[PDB]
């Protein structure tokens, strides 16, 4: 590979960052999931650079995803900080279909900024399961709101379509990328 | 006080009365007992004559004599038979003086035990005078026993017989006596303020203490029991006021009880009186006075020693070499004290002896820890100084249960049956968990990374105390330290990060401290693969000195540690790619540039073989089996296995990348040797083109093979024989039309095979082969090297072919093959051919023979044989015999056949095919097959050498016999 960025799909439980990353690295989906007992580790062999040369296409630079679906347990919330340590960009997953995700995301936040890599940490917050419209309790107007008073990219991707999910993970990549020609 | 002046008087109102020649345990001389008493005091001798001289003025006591007389026995029998009963009478010359005990019958003595005083005057002018007179119920006489008083003493119980009187009876018996001498009533006031006993305990509590204070200016080792002439003024006033040994034991045992309690003296000369209460307490009886004082003094002794017993890491601490042995002693003067009856008259304690003995060792294991933490500097407030002093506490607590598992232990479980050890470490993980517990939880969530270290060395302290567990079978229910690892789950994540600092930090010097030279001659990495070595090991001693027992946090710390590794390596190859680059762009050497890379590689090379050890060095064999419960299939491959086996590949890189680049400049050398190989000028044999593109490859392979880990030259190796096949191949292509550069081509693979095999230097490719390999090979002995040999490998595949056709539609030629192994003379009968094909286009046969013996050039002088010609037959009879005259060695040689011009097998003909001489002929029918227009690759390579007149004449004879059947050539319905 060229590069070698290791996302860490972190959110709460129920919140579903599996699917999320299952959806990611393959077409595969589950209907039900058992909870994330530790922390996992997927990977990806993209080539992209931030993204597709062609825009979203193409031969780029070899990135080496390492996608770390930690824990959303309270049990495996204090000792997985310690993988916060070297941890370039964070997906922030939250339920359109709960609020308590929701108001859990600037508690989420104000845990990552004080143990972020790079001078500040990378957030791209995804409002899974954007398909389901009969749950869904969380508008999108608050949502922007919550991201244009914290600066964060936002995105309403789904894992049970598939949708959105890979333009997500492309342009968190990119905010990686243009953090490392910030940095330099 | 005053006592000790007026006690001293009374000493010499006791010893200057001493009367009698010495004793065998007693000693009679006035001036050394004199002297020292007169030391042990401390007094000064005009004050010592100034008390005898007042001790001259008193009235001396009216002496007597204690007669106790007991039974007489061994009396011949004059009397009547029976009912002898004799008095005694009793006196002493130099009622009154007199008495005559009453007489009992029906007995052989009176037995009574009474004793009266005889009031006496002077010792040595003095006999003793007792007579017998046995009454008869004649009053027959019998002996007496007359003996002078300077033989006796105190204590001179014997048998003494009776002196004969007359001649007439010889015998007159031997009667038992007890011969004493007490004082009356005497005059000093010491004795008589004072009732006799009380200043009898004083004066002897006077000299056990000047004795313990005489025999060593301190008392820690006085061995003995008392000092001779101690114990003989001890004797006196000990006897003389009518007194027995009951009240003089207990006296003993009182004033060494106290004496105890007062100063130390080793207890073993305790042991001496204690046994003497055993000994004598049921016997005898005592007043209400002195036995509560009796039952006092048990209960102070008591006290002392349990105080005693209570601080035993104090005033019996492990650095006077005996406080094993001192305090076995004070255990054992503490039984054999309560395994008495005196221990029955205890009313302050009655609770037995191990449960107080217990509670005392709970009291001062608690106070010792109080005193302890006290010690440990806890008057500065901050939680660093109570870190450090938890640190030392439990580093004493260690220490101290240490010593109490060894030494301890033992001297109190075999006599009192008291397990220390299992109630101390009760006691004190109680009082330490309620300490770190406490200190965990005001640290907070937050730790420090100094913080983190002392919290670290606490955890790592108290896993020694709960590993000290299990040696003392298995507390269990009073567990109060178990699972104190919860209490530093937040500082896991500092820990963590800490080792990693410390890892990080030994692997950015490492680096910086080598220039990545050959360690040595035997091996070949540098000091950063072994302080690799050291550093992976201590990450993996560090995980095993953690060892947590909960299973998924387990699984997730050793998730850490695997990506806290990986990461580690791919740190170490940046740093190693970089001071590389540092150290080319301080020297320009070629040699040390690739010298260089080959250093670093082997270097990738030995984290690749500790990255593989890491399983076993994490022990993942031991993990998977505990967390593979709740964990879902394939999470362990991918979590652990999946992101090693990423690193192994990122290795990989620049392991194919640092060989490639040698192999990249070694390809390029030998590809340029091969293309000037093949420029040399083809009228040069094959054997000396050869050597300077072997000289190179020997010498550049088999100095690089001494650089360079075998694992890794073998890749290399296969990196280069695959480069070298691929050359070859496309230099085999390159070649001129007459092809006879082929044979240096094959020359050259089969050297460039024979070097790559080598030993030292080369690596046997006999089981590893490439379809490229064979390819090349067959394809170009096919193109090597003269006509000849093509015409003979085209006649070996065309007979090949022609046994593999069973067509019998091209045409079937009868014929008989006969070879003479003794005549020389090969013999051919053709006798028909059959199923065949009109050689006009017309339709008319021409069956005409020319039998000749094939390739032409194979046989140069020879005339053929030919048969009558035929025309139009399906079926012509030739039927004709011919000779041949051929020897066996271009017979049996490849590619020799006999062909009919209208083959059949030369080297496997009969006779000549591992059989006997043919006596009858056999028969060989093979169906022809003729020449065709689409020719093998071999008439291409003929037709490229145009020197040569016979191949030529070959290859045009073919073509336009290939044509010419093309005509005849019946083409099959679909
Ligand atoms: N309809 C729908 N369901 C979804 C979507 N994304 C996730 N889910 C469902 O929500 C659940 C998510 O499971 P999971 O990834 O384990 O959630 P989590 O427990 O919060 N994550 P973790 O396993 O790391 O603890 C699964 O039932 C998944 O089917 C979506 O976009 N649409």
């Amino acid at each position: 590979y060229d590069y070698l960025i290791k996302f860490l799909a972190l959110g709460d439980s129920g919140v579903g960052k599996t699917s999320v990353l299952y959806q990611y690295t393959d077409g595969k989906f589950n209907s039900k999931f058992i909870t994330t007992v530790g922390i996992d580790f997927r990977e990806k062999r993209v080539v992209y650079r931030a993204s597709g040369p062609d825009g979203a296409t193409g031969r780029g630079q070899r990135i080496h995803l390492q996608l770390w679906d930690t824990a959303g347990q309270e049990r495996f919330r204090s000792l997985t900080t310690a993988f916060f340590r070297d941890a370039m960009g964070f997906l922030l997953l939250f339920d359109l279909t709960n609020e308590q995700s929701f108001l859990n995301v600037r508690n989420w936040i104000s845990q990552l900024q004080m143990h972020a890599y790079c001078e500040n940490p990378d957030i791209v917050l995804c409002g899974n399961k954007s398909d389901l419209e009969d749950q869904r309790v969380v508008k999108e107007e608050e949502a922007i709101a919550l991201a244009e008073k914290y600066g964060i990219p936002y995105f309403e991707t789904s894992a049970a379509n598939g949708t959105n999910i890979s333009q997500a993970i492309e342009m968190l990549l990119d905010l990686i990328m243009k953090r490392m020609e910030r940095c330099v | 006080p005053e006592q000790r002046a007026l006690l001293y008087e009374d000493a010499l109102y006791t010893v200057l009365h001493r009367l009698g020649h010495p004793e065998p345990n007693h000693v009679t001389e006035a001036s050394e007992l004199l002297r020292y008493l007169q030391e042990a005091f401390h007094v000064e001798p005009e004050e010592h004559q100034q008390t005898l001289q007042r001790v001259r003025e008193l009235e001396k006591p009216i002496f007597c004599l204690k007669a106790t007389v007991k039974q007489a026995k061994g009396i011949l029998g004059k009397d009547v038979s029976g009912f002898s009963d004799p008095y005694c009478l009793l006196g002493i010359e130099q009622e009154e003086e007199t008495h005559r005990t009453q007489v009992i019958t029906q007995t052989l003595n009176p037995v009574w035990d009474e004793t009266f005083i005889l009031e006496f005057e002077d010792i040595t002018n003095a006999s003793f005078h007792l007579d017998m007179w046995d009454l008869d119920t004649q009053d027959d006489f019998l002996g007496n026993v007359v003996l002078r008083l300077q033989d006796l003493r105190c204590r001179e119980d014997q048998w003494y017989p009776l002196e004969p009187r007359t001649e007439t009876y010889p015998d007159r018996g031997q009667c038992h006596l007890q011969f004493q001498l007490i004082h009356k009533r005497r005059a000093t006031s010491a004795s008589r303020s004072q009732p006799s006993y009380t200043v009898h305990l004083h004066l002897l509590q006077q000299l056990v203490s000047h004795e313990v204070t005489q025999h060593e200016a301190g008392s820690t080792s006085w061995d003995g029991s008392l000092s001779p002439q101690a114990a003989t003024v001890l004797f006196l006033h000990a006897t003389q006021k009518d007194l027995s040994d009951f009240h003089q034991s207990m006296a003993q045992w009182l004033a060494y009880s106290r004496l105890y309690q007062s100063l130390e003296f080793p207890s073993s000369c305790l042991l001496h009186p204690i046994t003497s209460i055993e000994y004598q307490w049921i016997q005898g009886r005592l007043k209400a006075e002195q036995q509560e004082e009796l039952a006092a003094s048990f209960s102070s002794l008591l006290t002392y020693g349990l105080s005693l017993i209570r601080r035993f890491r104090s005033v019996f601490p492990l650095s006077v070499s005996d406080s094993p042995a001192r305090l076995q002693s004070l255990l054992r003067v503490l039984v054999q004290m309560c395994k008495m009856k005196a221990f029955g008259e205890l009313c302050p304690n009655t609770a037995p002896l191990p449960q107080l003995v217990t509670e005392a060792l709970q009291t001062g294991t608690t106070e010792w820890f109080h005193l302890k933490q006290q010690h440990h500097q806890p008057m500065v407030q901050g939680i660093p100084e109570a870190g450090k002093a938890l640190l030392g506490l439990v580093q004493d607590v260690i220490g101290d249960l240490h010593q109490c598992q060894r030494t301890w232990d033992k001297i109190f479980h075999n006599t009192l049956k008291i397990h220390l050890f299992s109630m101390a470490f009760r006691e004190l993980q109680w009082l330490v968990a309620k300490r770190v517990q406490d200190h965990t939880t005001v640290v907070g969530d937050v730790v420090s990374p100094e913080m983190g270290e002392s919290l670290f060395q606490l955890y790592i302290s108290l896993k020694e105390l709960c590993q000290l567990r299990m040696s003392s079978s298995e507390r269990d229910g009073v567990l109060a330290l178990d699972n104190f690892h919860r209490w530093f789950q937040p500082a896991i994540p500092s820990w963590l990060q800490k080792t990693y600092n410390e890892a990080l930090a030994r692997v950015q010097r490492a680096v910086q401290m080598d220039e990545l030279v050959p360690l040595g001659e035997l091996t070949k990495h540098s000091t950063s693969a072994v302080d690799l070595s050291t550093c992976f090991a201590q990450i993996s001693h560090t995980a095993r000195q953690l060892d947590w027992p909960d299973p998924e946090e387990a699984f997730m710390i050793t998730v850490k540690f695997v990506e806290d590794t990986c990461r580690l390596a791919l740190v170490y190859c940046s740093l190693i790619k970089a001071r590389a680059r540092e150290l080319s762009s301080g020297q320009k050497d070629q040699g040390q540039a690739a010298n260089m890379l080959c250093v670093v590689v082997n270097d990738m090379e030995q984290l690749r073989l500790v990255i593989g050890k890491l399983p076993a060095q994490l022990a993942w064999e031991a993990l998977e089996q505990r967390v593979g419960a709740v964990l879902e299939q394939g999470q362990l491959q991918n979590t652990l296995h999946a992101q090693l086996q990423s690193a192994l590949a990122g290795l990989g890189h620049e392991i194919r990348t640092g060989v490639r680049t040698l192999a990249e400049q070694l390809e390029v050398g030998i590809a340029k040797h091969i293309q000037k190989l093949v420029g040399v000028r083809e009228s040069v044999l094959p054997e000396d083109a050869i050597l300077p593109l072997m000289k190179f490859l020997e010498v550049e392979l088999c100095y690089m093979n001494t650089n360079l880990v075998q694992e890794n030259f073998s890749s290399l190796l296969t990196l280069l024989w695959t480069h070298t096949l691929t050359v070859l191949v496309e230099a085999a292509a390159s070649q001129r039309s007459s092809s006879l550069a082929s044979n240096r081509l094959k020359i050259a693979l089969q050297n460039l095979e024979i070097c790559f095999h080598a030993e030292g230097c080369g690596l046997p490719p006999k089981a590893l082969h490439t379809a490229t390999f064979q390819a090349l090979q067959r394809d170009l002995e096919l193109q090597a090297a003269s006509s000849r040999e093509l015409i003979r490998k085209y006649f070996c595949s065309r007979i090949q072919q022609q046994a593999e056709t069973t067509s019998e539609e091209l045409g079937a030629v009868t014929v008989k093959a006969s070879y003479r192994a003794s005549e020389q003379k090969l013999r051919v009968e053709l006798l028909s051919a059959s199923s065949l094909l009109p050689l006009d286009s017309n339709g008319s046969s021409d069956p005409f023979v020319q039998l000749t013996l094939e390739p032409r050039h194979e046989f140069p002088e020879l005339a053929a044989r030919e048969t009558q010609k035929h025309k139009k037959d399906l079926h012509p009879l030739f039927d004709e015999t011919f000779e041949f005259l051929v020897p066996a060695e271009p017979c049996r040689k490849a590619g020799a056949c006999l062909l009919l011009t209208v083959f059949l097998p030369l080297r496997e003909v009969p006779g000549l095919s591992g059989s006997e001489e043919p006596g009858e002929v056999p028969q060989t029918r093979l169906p022809l097959t003729y020449p065709a227009p689409n020719g093998d690759p071999i008439l291409q390579l003929l037709e490229g050498r145009k020197g040569d007149r016979e191949a030529q004449v070959f290859v045009r004879l073919r073509r336009h016999r290939a044509k010419q059947a093309s005509q005849h050539a019946l083409r099959p319905a679909p």
